[PDB]
RNA sequence: GUACGUGAAAUUGCUGAAAGGGAAGCAUUGGAAAUCAGUCUUACCUGGGUGAGAUCAGUAGUCUCUCGAGACUAUGCACUCUGAACCUGUGGUAGGUCAGCAUCAGUUUUCGGGGGCGGAAAAAGAAUAAGGGAAGGUGGCUGUUUAUAGCCCUUGUUGUAAUACGUCCACUGGGGACUGAGGACUGCGGCUUGCCAAGGAUGCUGACAUAAUGGUUUUCAAUGGCCCGUCUUGAAACACGGACCAAGGAGUCUAGCAUCUAUGCGAGUGUUUGGGUGAUGAAAACCCAUCCGCGAAGUGGGAACGCCCUUGUGGCGUGCACCAUC
RNA sequence: CUGCCGAAGUUUCCGGAUAGCAGAAACUCAGAUCAGUUUUAUGAGUAUGUAAAAUGAGAGUUUCUAGUGGGCCAUUUUUGGUAAGCAGAACUGGCGAUGCGGGAUGAACCGAACGUGAGGUUAAGGUGCCGGAAUGUACGCUCAUCAGACGAAAAGGUGUUAGUUCAUAUGAACUAGCCCUGGGCGCUUAAGCGUACUACCCAUACCUCACCGUCUGGGUUAGCUUUGAGAAGCUCAGACGAGUAGGCAGGCGUGGAGGUUUGUGACGAAGCCUUGGGCGUGAGCCUGGGUCGAACAGCCUCUAGU
């Protein structure tokens, strides 16, 4: 479990940095890089049952 | 262990203070157009099961004991093992000849009596 | 079991039980030590600095 | 995703709301899918795994 | 005290207390006044001394059960026991209500400190080596171009600047409030058998207790509060019933039918029309001769079980009730 | 008395037989199906129906058995209207069975749907005073000598504010906003109106906890010194809580009967009185004091002129 947790945290850091590096490269090259749409959505109900 | 009472005021019958013919004992309001039944604001409360008290402390006196009605010495001897949970309560119709013998017996048994000084005097 | 629920984000003892990885986390790691190269070409700047 | 699971995380164990106070709760109900801990539950939710 | 057992309510008189600007009125929370429950240290532990006596005797009898188990009797009080009486202990340890603090746990609120990352790898800006320009123009003279003030733009510039903002820290320091459910040990963890903030509060103190804490009644203050039942009507509006109190006052008994449950027996079942019988009430209970009433008149899925055997998985059989197929 | 379920208020044929709605029982199933669901795509004509991916929930029955078998308002759709309004149908929910915060007040408006409570946080609406909460910040608009604040109404204005455009610093034509004319106290660089951003107030709503009850899912016997087997007990966990008609369950009380308490009573039964005390969510029950004077009660069962 501890090894799995470390691997997950390593994956998150690499996935965030690579998004930053891709945007930095596109900004320097003058092109436009569009990040992928997210598959995860957190939905909260705001109105009551009436 | 402390006894918690959700409510201390009794539930009086609606409109029982306006008429002598209507007693204080709680009666469920059957009127459909009654404000008390529909529980408006300012209307009195009604007996609900939510007011029910803790099971562990139910039937317990403020001193932590449960009342046990006693009619003779034989009744008070039953509380030999339950003297820390129950208090002896001599019945109202037990004469003063037996009230004294119940109180003396309950003294050796280590049993609290709720009305031990009734219908008697002292002589030191 | 579980008479009372304890928050791992406040109770460090429960967090150590739930996650056997908090003991070695290193939350703040220095990445940009002494390089920090400004990466914004003139083509991007011209488009941004428009109108 | 991490704070919601840690503070408000409650599993549905046998049609009941059982808080995730132990990894054995998640493992007993999600061990069939190689999910054994709470950070594995967070990883599956965050990265939208299989 | 014949206005005669008990003597309720409505109602009336007097007395006392309190309240009172055109209602009362009830509820919620407290105050005040009056009035109550409501309680206490008194026992435990450990002696020693003294004597005491049995469930104690290097003891003798009786009785009832069944050797030894109870009850006694006589004798001893040495052995054991009696927290056994008292003297000596000046030894110890001391519960209920209300408070204060500390260490914690759950929840929550409110102030900070430090750091990582992102953003034009902030924009500015300072410093700063230059170039150009104009101004709402310094000097020269409105016009003018750094002077006898400077400003703007561009590069350069230290630089890998700082800051703001966003985001993150299983980074950290305080303050406040509300809760303490559960009750040997189990478990999950962290330290190092033990220890712990880890499957829910414990420590350290006090005072008062012999008042505080409460409770009740009256009353005041704040806030709220349209008259009940019936019918009507979405709803109400309504129209009705209600001067007050006491007592009485309305789904009952029975015959038939059907469902359901329980009970008895079961291809049966039902004694009470009657007869027998019943001495202690004999209208009960108990017993049953003859009738009669009502009843009688193969293939699939599947409950359950055995056997396996890659064992779980599935397969091989046996297949109730019931439903589909002939 | 309490608790748990709980409609419908109407299709359809026609006072009804159905059905629907709501429960009971027996069945078979979670490796089976289902949905006031969203899709995909096939077709057909932005939608449409059908068939087969996501999401959620275990589903399908069979039998018989209570009640309803009015509407109001609101939304949308509507056809004609026609002094104008409106009327007419249909479409859909809410109320009708439902309290709560705001809305001055009010049944249809804005929030929110309900066990008993402590703490926290909000919704709608609010923060000058009545009134809990900023006489908050930053811009503007408005002067009324009826503002505003919560149809004569179109327009006119030697009425403004911002002004725009066009003519040659002015004037004309215009562009809008607001004023003039046509809940209370009070407020006027607002306590008015519009915009933006912080802070704050509090509902029965939301979160955490405790307690009550119900429902659901477990555990518990060579009854182990944890002793907690009225197994009709004990115990663990989670969810939930409006309610008329109606359905169901468990309890309180009264007269009499069988049994029982080797029951209470002239040392005071029953009854009544009481700002005495206690118990129960409640029906009710126990008790002190006073009064009183001969009978009476708890428990199991039976019964009813309860």
């Amino acid at each position: 479990i501890a090894k799995r947790a470390e691997a997950y945290e390593a994956e998150y850091r690499a996935a965030e940095r690579e998004q930053i590096e891709l945007a930095r490269k596109a900004r320097a090259e003058g092109n436009y890089f569009v990040p992928h749409e997210p598959k995860l959505i957190f939905v909260v109900r705001i109105r009551g049952i009436n | 262990v402390n006894i918690i009472k959700k409510r201390t005021k009794p539930f009086k019958r609606h409109q029982s203070d306006r008429f002598k013919r209507v007693g204080e004992s709680w009666r469920k309001p059957r009127g459909i157009d009654s404000c008390v039944r529909r529980r408006f604001r300012g209307t009195i409360s009604m007996p609900k099961i939510g007011y029910g008290n803790n099971k562990k402390t139910r039937y317990c006196m403020p001193n932590g004991l449960k009342a046990f009605l006693v009619r003779n010495v034989s009744d008070v001897e039953l509380l030999l093992m339950h003297n820390k949970t129950y208090a002896a309560e001599i019945a109202g119709n037990v004469s003063a000849r037996k009230r004294v013998e119940i109180v003396e017996k309950a003294r050796a048994l280590g049993v609290k009596v709720t009305n031990a000084g009734a219908k008697v005097r002292s002589q030191e | 079991a579980h008479v009372q629920k304890k928050n791992p984000l406040k109770n460090k003892a429960v967090l150590s039980r739930l996650n056997p990885y908090a003991k070695a986390y290193k939350a703040n790691v220095k990445i940009n030590s002494e390089k920090t190269p400004k990466a914004a070409g003139e083509k991007f700047l011209s488009v941004l600095h428009e109108n | 995703v991490r704070e919601l699971i840690y503070k408000r995380g409650f599993g549905k164990v046998n049609k009941q709301r059982i808080p995730l106070s132990d990894n054995a709760i998640i493992e007993a109900a999600l061990g069939k899918y190689s999910i054994l801990s709470v950070e594995d539950l967070i990883h599956e939710i965050y990265t939208v795994g299989p």
